[PDB]
C-alpha cells in the first residue's frame, strides 16, 4: 500500500490531512474568549429521539481552571482528555500550582504526531492520528483567559474566538464580524447560542445544544438545561427586537 | 515481469540489485573528490561548490578524520557520508580498545565494507548514497581505498569519484605511468590541487573552493592533517598556473 | 567494603526578613581531621531570586544543586520563561530528594 | 500474485526465483576458478583480472585464508564474497574454541550451506550471490574440496570448476580422470599439482597466462597459503619447458 | 511483532475498517432493550439457518457482567466473548479497589474504551460488535440502558435496538414509547419488547428470548411458555380489529 | 519495505466478513465428513477418512478422532497438522484446570478456551487462521452429555446432532429428518452410519475409510467410558446395521 | 516514473533521488519566510510570523536552545519542537558533563546526523522543517542553515520559506556592508528587517507580526516580540 | 534491519487452497523418486543418488539420514530443506524426549515433532513451507516397525509401502501388486530394488543407489560391550558392495 | 497469634475467629471480622502477617466471584480449597511470600455434606473434622479429640466451640477480645450475633 507517515508531493502528511476531513463531518463546537471569561458551546446532535440527550458529553472538565469542547470522532478524545487531566494534576503534584493553559495544550498536542509503524525517533505505537479537534479554554494568572484550537497535526493556535466541525467556515466568518475586545460574558453566551442556531440542522433548544464557561472566580462550569433555556428565550427576544 | 527495482535486497533476473545501482547515480550526481597514494603516505582533495558569496570561506569542511591517522572524503549525499564516518569512528575506537594498536587501514577498510554491504541485505534499509575515498599510514606502509555503495572496495595507487571522475582518473593514470619510482607527499599535494581544478571543468558554471588533507610518515609523522596557509596557496598557484 | 557516603562537615544558616531573606554558610570543606579547602563555596544563586545550599556529603550536595539549577532551566523552556515561585521550587526539590528515597542524597538542604 | 519473484516464497511451478537470480550474480565478475586434489595437497586456481590501472593489484583477491588449514575461493561480487569470508572465519574460530579441534573443511561447508538455506526460507534475508569453494588437507579425510551455492546445496568433489566457462573446465578435468582411472593428481610435490591445474586451465579456456593473470592457493598438512606473483612466474616457466 | 496499521483514514475522512465493523453488526441477529419506570428488558432474536441445537448449553445472547448489570450484543459472536470477559474482570477489579459494584455508565465507558483502543492500535482490527448494557447502579432504583458501537462511541437510550432490521424495530419504538409515561409495569414493559421483535422475527415462539432486570441484582430469563403467552395475547390485539 | 507482501489476514470486507475465515471454511468444506449425535444414554462420533490406499496402515492410523480428556473427544475436519496444534493446547488447558481445582474441566470451559484461541488469529497477529472445524463430544456432572462445534471464526454452538466438513447441508437435512429426543446410543450409531453412507463421494462405505467413537456411561459401573472403535469393531457394526 | 519511487524514504529513484526527502523540503517553501545574518560580534534572526485568522495568534517561529544558541523554524512546527528539544539536551549535556558551551558547528553536525537516520530506515519519515541556527561560541558569531535532507551549511546570511529568494539576493548584495556592523546590535537588526521586507508581497510587517532574536559578544540569546519590535517597523 | 515480516506468507485463497503448500507439493513432485516398504521383521527406505557432476563425490551427500539409532529418514524435493529438517529432527528427539524420559522417542512421536516444525513454516510470519516430503521408517518396543510420510502441510500418514517424487504414481502402483502382510525384510529389499529400477534412467548400481533398513539390533555397530540391555542400533545403511550382491539376483 | 478455629458437624461447618487486632502494646480494634465470603456456600477465615492477611483474602474472593459470574455456577468447596492451596504454593517460592494461614469452611450442595479445609502459608492443605491455626491448636485439638462426634447437631457444635473459647480464655496469654462465629450449611452463611454470652 503506502506508509501511514508518508509525505504528499505538496509537503503534507496524508493521514493528518484525511484526519482533518473527519473533523469537518463532526458536530459544531464554538469558543469565545472575553476579559470576563471564556464560553464553550457545542451541538449535541442526537441521531434519534430515543437517545437520552444529556448522556452526550462533548464538553468535559480537565481541571477547575481548564475545560475543553470536542468535534469529530469523539471516541478518540477519551485518551486525550485522560492525558490532559493526568498532565494537569501531575503538574500540581510536582510544583504546588495550576498548570498554564498553553503548557497543558502543548502537552495534549505532543500526542498528536505519535503515530506510525515504527518511525525512527522514539516509540510512537499508534496506528493513526486522532480523528477529533479540541477547543481547550482556561484561565491562568500569567496570560489570563485563553482559548486554544488543538489539531491532530500537533500544531495549536490561540483564538479570540474559534468554531470547529460541520458549520466551522460559516460560523468563523460570523465570529469575524461579531467579536470585539470589550465583549461581556453574557454577550458571548448569546453570541455562541446565536451562531449555533444558524449552523445547526435542528432547531436549537436546551436539549440539542449545551453551554459552558470558565471564569477566574467559579472556574469551569457546564450550564444545566434550565439556565441555557432562559438564555435561548433571551436571545429570541433580542433578535425579534430588530 | 518488473518491479525488481522498488525493493532494496531484491535480485533482478540478471543477478543485479537496482537499488544499489540507483544509489551510484546519487554519487555520480555529487561533487568530485580524489585520493593520491605517495611514496610514504596518502593525499585527499575535494571540490567545494560555492553556491553564493554567503558561504563563509574555509568553514564548511567536508574531509573527515577517523582516529588520528585515517582521512575520509566522499562524493554524493553528504549526510550518508557523515553517518558512515560516525560508524567508522565507533569501529576504530572498538578495535583500539581491545587490541591497543590503532586500527590498520586494511582492517578499517573491511569494517566500512561489511557495514555498507549490510545495507544491501534487507528491504527495511536504503543503500549508502556515497562513494568514500579513505586511507592513511599504519605498521607496514601507506594505503588508499575507495568504497562503492555495493560495499565493494579495493586498494588504489590513485582514486576518484563524483561529477568529474573521468577527468581525474585520466590525470591519475598519467602520474602512475610517469612516476613508477613513486610520487613524494609534497608533490602529491600540488598534483592533487591540479587534478581538482582540471576535474572542476565538468561543473565550470559555479565558482568552487579547494580543500586538501594528507597523512605522510615524513611530513605529518603518520598523522592525518589539513593543508593550510602557505602550502595550500602554493598548491592553488601550481594548479592556477597549469590550468592555462 | 566500599562506602558510597562521606562527611565534608560545614554549617548553613537561613533567616527570613519581612521583605528579604539570607542563606549563609562557612567556606570550609574537610575530610576526617584534614582540611580540603578553606574557600569552597556552598551557597549558590540558582536564578529566579532563589539561593540554595545542600550541606553534608559535598558530592551529593553538588549533584542535587546541579540537578535543581537544571530543573529551573527546563521550567523556563517548558512554561514560556515563567518565574519559578519559592513554594514551587520547594515542592520540586521534594521530588528530586524522594526520587532517591532508597539511596538518599546525604545532605540537609535549605533554600 | 507477481511478488513470488521478489522474496524467497514458492512460484506455482515450485521454484524460488530469488535463489535462481542469486546464482546469476555469481558470474557478474566474469572469473573462472578450478580446484584439484594432489597426493597430499589441494590447489585452487582463479583468474585475476585488474582492468583499472589505478587499482593496487595486491589488494584484488577472491581467495581467502579462513583458518590455518582451510582456504576459500569465491565466484561472485566482492562485497557478498567478503560477507561470506568474515562469517566463515568467525565460525572457524568459534568452532575451535567450543569443541577443542580445528573445524574440518566439510563441516564449515555444511555450516555455511545451512546459513544460505535460511536466506532461502526466511523473507527478510536475501541469498548471497556467491559460490564458496572450501579447500584443505583434512586430518581425517585428506585432500578435500567442498562447494556451497545460494540454494544452500553443498557436496565434496574429486576436482571442480566455477564461473562463466565452468562447463569447459569441468569436461576437461572429467576426461583426464576417465583416462588416469584415479580420483586425484598422482604427484608428490604441490608445485607440479599447481603446474597441472594451470596447464588444464590453459587447455580448457584456450588462453595464455602471465604472472599477474592468475591467483593460486595451496592447502598442505597443517597450512593453507596463497602464491605471490613470483611463485606463479616460476610455475609458468616450468610448464613452458615442456610445451 | 505485527504492528501494521489496519484502521487508517481514507481521503474522505472515513476509517473503512471501523465502517466495515458496523456492517458485521448489521449482519448480526437483532437485539433490543426498553427501560420501564422500575425495570429494563433485553430482547434478542435466535437465527434459523440451522435448527437442531441443544438450547441448554448453546451460549445465550444476554450475558451477566455482574449480579446487577447485563450485556447483550449484535455482530461476531467470537468477538463479543473477548469484550464480555474484559468487562467481567473490570467489574471485579472495581469492587476490589473502590469497594462498590460498577455503575452501568462506568462499565459501558470501559467496554467503549476497549472498542475504541482497537480502532487506533497497530496489528489489530476493530470489534465487529455493538452492545446494549443495562441494569441498576448500586442502591439505585433508576433504570439504566446504554449502547456501544465499534468506533468506541457510547450513550444512554430510553429504548434502542441493534443488528439486522434494527431500522424497522427502532421505527416501531419511536412511535410506541412515550417518555411522559414509560411502561409502568414489568408486564407491559416485556409486552412492548416482544411486540417490537415480532415486527422482524416473523412468528418466533422459540426464536425470541427475553431477560428482565429489576433493582438490587434481580435478573431472570423468561422460559418459552412465558414468552409464548405474550405472543398469544399480542396476536389477539391485532385480530380484535 | 515489507508492507508490499502483507496479505492482511485480519481485515473486514466491505460487506463486514473476514476474508481468511470465509476461505478457511471453504477449505474445510472439502475435508472428510464428521458427524456427532447425542442420545439419552451417550454420544456418537463418526468420521469419513478422506483419500485411502490398499497400502495405508489403518491399525496405527488416526486423522479425525482425537482424545482430549478421559471424558472429552473431538472429531476433526480440515488440516490435520493445524488440528494437532490446537488439540495439544486443549489437552494442556484440561490438565491446568484439573491441577488448579482438582476437578475434570467442564466441556464448555475447554470449548470456549479453544474457540477464544481461534478468535485471536481472527482479530490480531497478521497470521492465517487454523483451517479446522471441531465436533466436541464430552460429559461433565453439570450438563451431562454435551455436543459442541467450533470453526475458524472462533464461534462455537451446542447441538443434539451436527455434521462438519463435506456435504454438511445434505447431512444436516437427513439428521433433522430421523432424529428424535428419546433416542438410544445404538439408534445414534445406526443414524450416523446411514447419514455418512448417503453423503459419501465414494462408491461404497467400507470399514477401512471410517473412524468411530462412543462416550457411554456403562450401566454396570456408574462412570463414563470413551470407546475409539478398532478396524475389526467398525467392520462388525457395519454388517449389523445392514451395510455389510 | 515518480509515483513508484516516492512510497517511502527507504527507496531511491532511477536518477538517484529520495522523493520523500524532496517532499519534506517542499513543506519548508510553503512555510512563512525567516532570515538570518551575522557580523563578527552579533548574529540576528528575523522571522515573519503567520496567522490563520484575524481572530488567531501569529504562531511563534524562534526557539531558544541555550543562553548562547537559538534557531528559527520554517515548515512543520512540531518537527521544529522535536529537533529544538534534542538540541536543548545536547547543549545541556555539554554543560553538565564537560562544563562547556556546545560549539555551533558541532550543534549543526548533531542535527545533520539525527535528520539522516530518518532518511535510511523503513517506517520513519524525514523531518518536515528547515532551521536557521544562530550562536556566539568561542570562535565568534555563527549562522547555520539546516535542511531535512541532513545538509547543514555555515553562512554569513540566508533566508528560507515562501519568497525567501528576495531576502537571499539582498543579503548576497549587502554582504560587505552588514558583515562589518560590529558592536551595533540595532543596525544589524535594521539590516535584517530590510532583508525580510525584500520577501514581502501580501502585507507590511506589523507589531504582533514581526519576530526578532539576537545573540553576541555580551548579549545572551533573547527574543523580541510585539511592542519591543515597534522601533524597527 | 529486523525481520518486519511478522505476517503469514501462506494464506487461504478464495477457492480454499493454501497456495504456498500446493506449490511446495509441486516442488516435491519434481524431486528424485524415493520409496519405503514395511516387512514383518523390518522396514526398507531407498532413493537414487542423482550426482550433479561426475567430478562430485556422491558418498559425501547422504539422502538417507539416521535420526535415532532405531529411526531413519529419506526425502523427495529440495535437498537443503531436508538437511536442516534432519538437524532439527535429531535435536528435538533429545530436547523434547531423551533428556526427559531417558530413552529415544517412538517413531510416531518423532514424526509428530517433525510434522509440527513443518506446520509452523506454514503459519509463522515471514517464512515459506518446506519444499520436501519425508519418508520416516523406525522401530520402538511397544509399536514394533512403522513407516510414515510427512508432507509440507505438516500432515503425516502411516504406510505399509509407498513412493514420493518423480515416478511416485507408477512406483505406488507396482508396490500395490507386490506387497503382502507376510513379506520378510530380504523380500522387501528385493521389491524396493525392482521398484527403483523403473525410476532410474542411467547407471543402476551400489554407487548410484542409497538404501538403508530398520531391522534387527547390530551389536557390532554399538561401539562398546558390557551392558546387556544395550544391543545396538536397528538402523543400518547398506554398503555399495551389499547392494551389488542383491542386484545379481535381480 | 490471632485465633482461627473451624469445626465440621453433621450438616454444617462452624468458623470461630478472634476480634482483636494488635500493633505493639496497643489493641487498635476489638470487633475485627477475620473472614471473607468467597461464594454463597463457601467461607474462608485467615490469620498471619499484618498486610498480607486481608490482601490475600480479598484477592482469592475476587477470583472466586469472577469464576462464579463467568460460569454462572458455584465451585465446590474442594475445588475452591485446591485453587487457594496452589496460590499459596506459588507464593512460598516468590520474591515476597504471602504469610497467611486460612481455614475454608463450605457446604457442598452436590454431595449435601459440610467440608472444612486447613491450609498454611506453605500451601499445606488437609481436610479435617476440626481445625486451628497458630497456638490455638495446642489446646483445642486435645479438647475436640475428646468431645467431638460426627453426628453432632449445629447446636451441639456451638456448645463444643463455647468449650474451646472458654479454654483459650483461661490458658492463653493474650486477650483476643472474644470470637465472631459463622455457620455454613445448605442455606448458606449466617453469623451467630449472640456468642458474647450463649
Ligand atoms: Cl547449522
Ligand atoms: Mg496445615
Amino acid at each position: 500500500d503506502r506508509g501511514v507517515s508518508t509525505f504528499s508531493p505538496e509537503g503534507r502528511l496524508f493521514q493528518v490531512e484525511y484526519s482533518l476531513e473527519a473533523i469537518k463531518l463532526g458536530s459544531t463546537a464554538i469558543g469565545i474568549a472575553t476579559k470576563e471569561g471564556v464560553v464553550l458551546g457545542v451541538e449535541k446532535r442526537a441521531t434519534s429521539p430515543l437517545l437520552e440527550s444529556d448522556s452526550i458529553e462533548k464538553i468535559v472538565e480537565i481541571d477547575r481552571h481548564i475545560g475543553c469542547a470536542m468535534s469529530g470522532l469523539t471516541a478518540d478524545a477519551r485518551s486525550m482528555i485522560e492525558h490532559a487531566r493526568t498532565a494537569a494534576v501531575t503538574h500540581n503534584l510536582y510544583y504546588d500550582e495550576d498548570i498554564n493553559v498553553e503548557s497543558l495544550t502543548q502537552s495534549v498536542c505532543d500526542l498528536a504526531l505519535r503515530f506510525g509503524e515504527g518511525a525512527s525517533g522514539e516509540e510512537r505505537l499508534m496506528s493513526r492520528p486522532f480523528g477529533v479537534a479540541l477547543l481547550i479554554a482556561g484561565h491562568d494568572a500569567d496570560d489570563g483567559y485563553q482559548l486554544f484550537h488543538a489539531e491532530p497535526s500537533g500544531t495549536f493556535y490561540r483564538y479570540n474566538a474559534k468554531a470547529i466541525g460541520s458549520g466551522s467556515e460559516g460560523a468563523q466568518a460570523e465570529l469575524l464580524n461579531e467579536w470585539h475586545s470589550s465583549l461581556t460574558l453574557k454577550e458571548a453566551e448569546l453570541l455562541v447560542l446565536k451562531i449555533l442556531k444558524q449552523v445547526m440542522e435542528e432547531k436549537l433548544d436546551e436539549n440539542n445544544a449545551q453551554l459552558s464557561c470558565i471564569t477566574k472566580q467559579d472556574g469551569f462550569k457546564i450550564y444545566d438545561n434550565e439556565k441555557t433555556a432562559e438564555l435561548i428565550k433571551e436571545l429570541k427576544e433580542k433578535e425579534a427586537a430588530e | 515481469g518488473t518491479g525488481y527495482d522498488l525493493s532494496n535486497s531484491v535480485f533482478s533476473p540478471d543477478g543485479r540489485n537496482f537499488q544499489v545501482e540507483y544509489a551510484v547515480k546519487a554519487v555520480e550526481n555529487g561533487t568530485t573528490s580524489i585520493g593520491i597514494k605517495c611514496n610514504d603516505g596518502v593525499v585527499f582533495a575535494v571540490e567545494k561548490l560555492i553556491t553564493s558569496k554567503l558561504l563563509v570561506p574555509q568553514k564548511n569542511v567536508k574531509i573527515q578524520v577517523v582516529d588520528r591517522h585515517i582521512g575520509c572524503v566522499y562524493s554524493g549525499l553528504i549526510p550518508d557520508g557523515r553517518h558512515l564516518v560516525n560508524r567508522g569512528r565507533e569501529e576504530a575506537a572498538s578495535f583500539k580498545k581491545l587490541y591497543k594498536t590503532p586500527i590498520p587501514i586494511p582492517a578499517f577498510a573491511d569494517r566500512l565494507g561489511q557495514y555498507v554491504q549490510a545495507h544491501t541485505l534487507y528491504n527495511s534499509v536504503r543503500p549508502f548514497g556515497v562513494s568514500t575515498i579513505f586511507g592513511g599510514v599504519d605498521k607496514n606502509g601507506a594505503h588508499l581505498y575507495m568504497l562503492e555503495p555495493s560495499g565493494s572496495y579495493w586498494g588504489y595507487k590513485g582514486a576518484a569519484t563524483g561529477k568529474g571522475r573521468q577527468s581525474a582518473k585520466a590525470e591519475l593514470e598519467k602520474l602512475v605511468d610517469h612516476h613508477p619510482e613513486g610520487l613524494s607527499a609534497r608533490e602529491a599535494v600540488k598534483q592533487a590541487a591540479k587534478i581538482i581544478y582540471l576535474a572542476h571543468e565538468d561543473n565550470k558554471e559555479k565558482d568552487f573552493e579547494l580543500e586538501i588533507s594528507w597523512c605522510s610518515l615524513s611530513e605529518t609523522n603518520g598523522l592525518h592533517k589539513f593543508v593550510k596557509g602557505d602550502l595550500l596557496q602554493e598548491a592553488i598557484d601550481f594548479a592556477q598556473k597549469e590550468i592555462n | 567494603q566500599f562506602n558510597p557516603y562521606g562527611d565534608n562537615g560545614g554549617t548553613i544558616l537561613g533567616i527570613a526578613g519581612e521583605d528579604f531573606a539570607v542563606l549563609a554558610g562557612d567556606t570550609r570543606n574537610i575530610t576526617d581531621y584534614s582540611i580540603n579547602s578553606r574557600y569552597e563555596p556552598k551557597v549558590f544563586d540558582c536564578g529566579d531570586n532563589i539561593v540554595m545550599s545542600a550541606n553534608g556529603f559535598a558530592a551529593d550536595g553538588d549533584a542535587l544543586v546541579k540537578r535543581f539549577k537544571n530543573s529551573v532551566k527546563w521550567y523556563h523552556f517548558d512554561h514560556n520563561d515563567k518565574k519559578l515561585s519559592i513554594n514551587s521550587a520547594a515542592r520540586n526539590i521534594q521530588h528530586l530528594l524522594y526520587g532517591k528515597r532508597f539511596f538518599p542524597y546525604y545532605v540537609h538542604t535549605i533554600i | 500474485a507477481g511478488y513470488d519473484r521478489h522474496i524467497t516464497i514458492f512460484s506455482p511451478e515450485g521454484r524460488l526465483y530469488q535463489v535462481e537470480y542469486a546464482f546469476k550474480a555469481t558470474n557478474q565478475t566474469n572469473i573462472n576458478s578450478l580446484a584439484v586434489r594432489g597426493k597430499d595437497c589441494t590447489v585452487v586456481i582463479s583468474q585475476k583480472k585488474v582492468p583499472d590501472k589505478l587499482l593496487d593489484p595486491t589488494t584484488v583477491s577472491y581467495i581467502f585464508c579462513i583458518s590455518r588449514t582451510i582456504g576459500m575461493v569465491v565466484n561472485g561480487p566482492i562485497p557478498d564474497a567478503r560477507n561470506a569470508a568474515l562469517r566463515a572465519k568467525a565460525e572457524a574460530a568459534e568452532f575451535r574454541y567450543k569443541y577443542g579441534y580445528d573445524m574440518p573443511c566439510d563441516v564449515l561447508a555444511k555450516r555455511m550451506a545451512n546459513l544460505s538455506q535460511i536466506y532461502t526460507q526466511r523473507a527478510y534475508m536475501r541469498p548471497l550471490g556467491v559460490i564458496l569453494t572450501f579447500v584443505s588437507v583434512d586430518e581425517e579425510l585428506g585432500p578435500s574440496i567442498y562447494k556451497t551455492d545460494p540454494a544452500g546445496y553443498y557436496v565434496g568433489y574429486k576436482a571442480t570448476a566455477t564461473g562463466p566457462k565452468q562447463q569447459e573446465i569441468t569436461t576437461n578435468l572429467e576426461n583426464h580422470f576417465k583416462k588416469s582411472k584415479i580420483d586425484h593428481i598422482n604427484e608428490e610435490s604441490w608445485e607440479k599439482v599447481v603446474e597441472f591445474a594451470i596447464t588444464h586451465m590453459i587447455d580448457a579456456l584456450g588462453t595464455e597466462f602471465s604472472k599477474n593473470d592468475l591467483e593460486v592457493g595451496v592447502a598442505t598438512k597443517d597450512k593453507f597459503f596463497t602464491l605471490s606473483a613470483e611463485n606463479i612466474e616460476e610455475r609458468l616457466v616450468a610448464i613452458a619447458e615442456q610445451d | 511483532g505485527y504492528d501494521r496499521a489496519l484502521s487508517i483514514f481514507s481521503p474522505d475522512g472515513h476509517i473503512f475498517q471501523v465502517e466495515y465493523a458496523l456492517e458485521a453488526v448489521k449482519r448480526g441477529t437483532c437485539a433490543v432493550g426498553v427501560k420501564g419506570k422500575n425495570c429494563v428488558v433485553l430482547g434478542c432474536e435466535r437465527r434459523s439457518t440451522l435448527k437442531l441445537q441443544d438450547t441448554r448449553i448453546t451460549p445465550s445472547k444476554v450475558s451477566k457482567i455482574d449480579s446487577h448489570v447485563v450485556l447483550s450484543f449484535s455482530g461476531l459472536n467470537a468477538d463479543s466473548r473477548i469484550l464480555i470477559e474484559k468487562a467481567r474482570v473490570e467489574a471485579q477489579s472495581h469492587r476490589l479497589t473502590l469497594e462498590d459494584p460498577v455503575t452501568v455508565e462506568y462499565l459501558t465507558r470501559y467496554v467503549a474504551g476497549v472498542q475504541q483502543r482497537y480502532t487506533q492500535s497497530g496489528g489489530v482490527r476493530p470489534f465487529g460488535v455493538s452492545t446494549l448494557i443495562a441494569g441498576f447502579d448500586p442502591r439505585d432504583d433508576e433504570p439504566k440502558l446504554y449502547q456501544t458501537e465499534p468506533s468506541g462511541i457510547y450513550s444512554s437510550w430510553s429504548a434502542q435496538t441493534i443488528g439486522r432490521n434494527s431500522k424497522t424495530v427502532r421505527e416501531f419504538l419511536e412511535k410506541n414509547y412515550d417518555r411522559k409515561e414509560p411502561p409502568a409495569t414489568v408486564e407491559e414493559c416485556v409486552k412492548l419488547t416482544v411486540r417490537s421483535l415480532l415486527e422482524v422475527v416473523q412468528t418466533g415462539a422459540k426464536n425470541i428470548e427475553i431477560t428482565v432486570v429489576k433493582p438490587d441484582s434481580d435478573i431472570v430469563a423468561l422460559s418459552s411458555e412465558e414468552i409464548n403467552q405474550y405472543v398469544t395475547q399480542i396476536e389477539q390485539e391485532k385480530q380484535e380489529q | 519495505g515489507s508492507r508490499r507482501y502483507d496479505s492482511r489476514t485480519t481485515i473486514f470486507s466491505p460487506e463486514g466478513r473476514l476474508y481468511q475465515v470465509e476461505y478457511a471454511l471453504e477449505s474445510i468444506s472439502h475435508a472428510g465428513t464428521a458427524i456427532g449425535i447425542m442420545a439419552s444414554d451417550g454420544i456418537v462420533l463418526a468420521a469419513e477418512r478422506k483419500v485411502t490406499s490398499t497400502l495405508l496402515e489403518q491399525d496405527t492410523s488416526t486423522e479425525k478422532l482425537y482424545k482430549l480428556n478421559d471424558k472429552i473427544a473431538v472429531a476433526v475436519a480440515g488440516l490435520t497438522a493445524d488440528a494437532e496444534i490446537l488439540i495439544n493446547t486443549a489437552r494442556i488447558h484440561a490438565q491446568n484446570y484439573l491441577k488448579t481445582y482438582n476437578e475434570d474441566i467442564p466441556v464448555e470451559i475447554l470449548v470456549r478456551r479453544l474457540s477464544d484461541i481461534k478468535q485471536g488469529y481472527t482479530q490480531h497477529g497478521g497470521l492465517r487462521p487454523f483451517g479446522v472445524s471441531f465436533i466436541y463430544a464430552g460429559y461433565d456432572d453439570r450438563y451431562g452429555y454435551q455436543l459442541y462445534t467450533s470453526n475458524p471464526s472462533g464461534n462455537y454452538t451446542g447441538w443434539k446432532a451436527i455434521s462438519v466438513g463435506a456435504n454438511t447441508s445434505a447431512a444436516q437435512t437427513l439428521l433433522q429428518m430421523d432424529y428424535k429426543d428419546d433416542m438410544k446410543v445404538d439408534d445414534a450409531i445406526e443414524l450416523a452410519l446411514k447419514t455418512l453412507s448417503k453423503t459419501t463421494d465414494s462408491s461404497a462405505l467400507t470399514y477401512d475409510r471410517l473412524e468411530f467413537a462412543t462416550i457411554r456411561k456403562g450401566a454396570n459401573d456408574g462412570e463414563v467410558y470413551q470407546k475409539i472403535f478398532k478396524p475389526q469393531e467398525i467392520k462388525d457394526i457395519l454388517v449389523k446395521t445392514g451395510i455389510t | 516514473f515518480r509515483n513508484n519511487y516516492d512510497g517511502d524514504t527507504v527507496t531511491f529513484s532511477p536518477t538517484g533521488r529520495l522523493f520523500q526527502v524532496e517532499y519534506a523540503l517542499e513543506a519548508i517553501k510553503q512555510g512563512s519566510v525567516t532570515v538570518g545574518l551575522r557580523s563578527n560580534t552579533h548574529a540576528v534572526l528575523v522571522a515573519l510570523k503567520r496567522n490563520a485568522d484575524e481572530l488567531s495568534s501569529y504562531q511563534k517561529k524562534i526557539i531558544k536552545c541555550d543562553e548562547h544558541m537559538g534557531l528559527s523554524l520554517a515548515g512543520l512546527a512540531p518537527d521544529a519542537r522535536v529537533l529544538s528539544n534534542y538540541l536543548r539536551q545536547q547543549c545541556n549535556y555539554s554543560s553538565l558533563v564537560f562544563n562547556r558551551k556546545l560549539a555551533v558547528e558541532r550543534a549543526g553536525h548533531l542535527l545533520c546526523d539525527k535528520a539522516q537516520k530518518n532518511t535510511q530506515s523503513y517506517g520513519g519519515r524525514p523531518y518536515g522543517v528547515g532551521l536557521l541556527i544562530i550562536g556566539y561560541d568561542k570562535s565568534g558569531a555563527h549562522l547555520l542553515e539546516f535542511q531535512p535532507s541532513g545538509n547543514v551549511t555555515e553562512l554569513y546570511g540566508t533566508a528560507i520559506g515562501a519568497r525567501s529568494q528576495g531576502a537571499k539576493t539582498y543579503l548576497e548584495r549587502t554582504l560587505d556592508t552588514f558583515i562589518k556592523i560590529d558592536g551595533n546590535p540595532d543596525e544589524l537588526i535594521k539590516a535584517g528587517v530590510e532583508a525580510i521586507s525584500q520577501s514581502l508581497r501580501d502585507e507590511s510587517l506589523t507589531v504582533d507580526n514581526l519576530s526578532i532574536a539576537i545573540v553576541g559578544k555580551d548579549t545572551p540569546f533573547t527574543i523580541y516580540d510585539g511592542e519591543a519590535v515597534a522601533k524597527y517597523i | 534491519m529486523t525481520d518486519r515480516y511478522s505476517f503469514s506468507l501462506t494464506t487461504f485463497s478464495p477457492s480454499g487452497k493454501l497456495g504456498q503448500i500446493d506449490y511446495a507439493l509441486t516442488a516435491v513432485k519434481q524431486g528424485v523418486t524415493s520409496l519405503g516398504i514395511k516387512a514383518t521383521n523390518g522396514v526398507v527406505i531407498a532413493t537414487e543418488k542423482k550426482s550433479s557432476s561426475p567430478l562430485a563425490m556422491s558418498e559425501t551427500l547422504s539422502k538417507v539420514s539416521l535420526l535415532t539409532p532405531d529411526i531413519g529418514a529419506v526425502y523427495s524435493g529440495m535437498g537443503p530443506d531436508y538437511r536442516v529438517l534432519v538437524d532439527k529432527s535429531r535435536k528435538v528427539a533429545h530436547t523434547s524426549y531423551k533428556r526427559i524420559y531417558g530413552e529415544y522417542p517412538p517413531t510416531k512421536l518423532l514424526v509428530s515433532e517433525v510434522a509440527k516444525i513443518m506446520q509452523e513454516a506454514t503459519q509463522s510470519g515471514g517464512v515459506r513451507p518446506f519444499g520436501v516430503s519425508l519418508l520416516i521408517a523406525g522401530h520402538d518396543e511397544f509399536n514394533g516397525f512403522s513407516l510414515y510420510q510427512v508432507d509440507p502441510s505438516g500432515s503425516y500418514f502411516p504406510w505399509k509401502a509407498t513412493a514420493i517424487g518423480k515416478g511416485s504414481v507408477a512406483a505406488k502402483t507396482f508396490l500395490e501388486k507386490r506387497w503382502n502382510d507376510e513379506l520378510e525384510l530380504e523380500d522387501a529389499i528385493h521389491i524396493a530394488l525392482l521398484t527403483l529400477k523403473e525410476s532410474v534412467e542411467g547407471e543402476f548400481n551400489g554407487d548410484t543407489i542409497e538404501l538403508a533398513i530398520i531391522g534387527d539390533e547390530n551389536p557390532d555397530l554399538l561401539g562398546y560391550t558390557g551392558i546387556p540391555t544395550d544391543k545396538g542400533p536397528r538402523f543400518r545403511k547398506l554398503t555399495s558392495q551389499e547392494i551389488n550382491d542383491r542386484l545379481e539376483a535381480l | 497469634m490471632d485465633i482461627i478455629l473451624g469445626i465440621r458437624v453433621q450438616d454444617s461447618v462452624i468458623l470461630a475467629s478472634s476480634k482483636a487486632v494488635t500493633r505493639g502494646i496497643s489493641v487498635l480494634k476489638d470487633s475485627d471480622d477475620k473472614t471473607r465470603q468467597l461464594s454463597p456456600h463457601t467461607l474462608m477465615s485467615f490469620a498471619g502477617e499484618a498486610g498480607d492477611t486481608v490482601q490475600f483474602a480479598e484477592y482469592i474472593q475476587a477470583n472466586i466471584q469472577l469464576y462464579s459470574i463467568r460460569e454462572d455456577y458455584e465451585l465446590s468447596p474442594q475445588a475452591v480449597s485446591s485453587f487457594v492451596r496452589q496460590e499459596l504454593a506459588k507464593s512460598i517460592r516468590s520474591r515476597r511470600p504471602y504469610q497467611v494461614n486460612v481455614l475454608i469452611g463450605g457446604y457442598d450442595k452436590k454431595k449435601n455434606k459440610p467440608e472444612l479445609y486447613q491450609i498454611d502459608y506453605l500451601g499445606t492443605k488437609v481436610e479435617l473434622p476440626y481445625g486451628a491455626h497458630g497456638y490455638s491448636g495446642f489446646y483445642t485439638f486435645s479438647l475436640l479429640d475428646h468431645h467431638y462426634r460426627p453426628d453432632m447437631t449445629t447446636e451441639e457444635g456451638l456448645d463444643l466451640l463455647k468449650l474451646c473459647v472458654q479454654e483459650l480464655e483461661k490458658r492463653m496469654p493474650m486477650d483476643f477480645k472474644g470470637v465472631i462465629v459463622k455457620i455454613v450449611d445448605k442455606d448458606g452463611i449466617r453469623q451467630v450475633d449472640d456468642f458474647q454470652a450463649q
